[PDB]
């Protein structure tokens, strides 16, 4: 009918950036604790 | 300030995940065999 209420309007895509960011550091805080929590240390 | 909130456009989802795993691989090998040349000569 009509009152499409927008769409295509900041912010939007910009998300996809902000997703790859946030999941690569909350990868390697659950990578990197799951691999110390069994004391494994590359150097110390 | 930071943006607004959302609840569409899964297609972003999608992109951010791919780039997650995609620059893992890739600083991975880049990582990796940016350490090792310190190590020794491992290219003959």
């Amino acid at each position: 009918e009509g009152c499409p209420t927008n769409g295509p309007k900041i912010p939007s895509i910009a998300t996809g950036m902000v997703g790859a960011l946030l999941l690569l550091l909350v990868v390697a805080l659950g990578i990197g604790l799951f691999m110390r929590r069994r004391h494994i240390v590359r150097k110390r | 300030g930071c943006p607004a909130e959302q609840r569409a456009s899964p297609l972003t989802s999608i992109i951010s995940a791919v780039v997650g795993i995609l620059l893992v691989v890739v600083l991975g090998v880049v990582f990796g065999i940016l350490i090792k040349r310190r190590q020794q000569k491992i290219r003959k």
